[PDB]
């Protein structure tokens, strides 16, 4: 349902997240939430 | 000689740097007082030992 | 090398003592996994270019 994360505009970020937290703890916050192993194809 | 030159003493000192770590004086002793679970074990599901 | 304190009779007369001791190394390992993906290989190689 939700639109994919846009990888090409993350290559130039606006700003850095300060916190360090396990993100999957609270999943319900997000819209599109992807969890990835070392690498995948989609990124490419 | 009943007393010798300790083989480790013959080594020169390694280079030292200035690091930030809390040094507590307990009794007569200096001790690093450290809780690691921030530096390490943060957002890594391994539980704190 | 343990020391001696010379006692008096009638305590049985003690002698100097020495301890000769060795240990064995206990061996271990650590692990990490780097895994890549195919289309990330076909790029770096210079194929899909």
């Amino acid at each position: 349902d939700p639109p994919g994360y846009r990888y090409a505009a993350a290559m130039v970020p606006t700003g850095s997240i300060l916190s360090t937290i396990e993100v999957a703890s609270h999943r319900r916050l997000f819209d599109f939430f992807a969890r990835v192993r070392s690498d995948e194809n989609s990124l490419y | 000689e009943a007393n010798r030159e300790t083989l480790d003493e013959l080594e020169s000192a390694p280079q030292t740097t200035r690091v930030r770590a809390d040094l507590v004086a307990i009794g007569d002793r200096l001790v690093f007082l450290e809780a690691l679970e921030k530096r390490i074990y943060a957002a890594t599901n391994v539980p704190y030992p | 090398h343990q020391p001696l304190i010379a006692r008096d009779g009638p305590h049985p007369v003690e002698q100097p003592v020495h301890n000769y001791m060795t240990k064995v190394i206990d061996r271990r390992a650590l692990n990490a996994a780097f895994s890549l993906a195919t289309e990330a290989i076909a790029l770096l190689t210079g194929e899909a270019l």
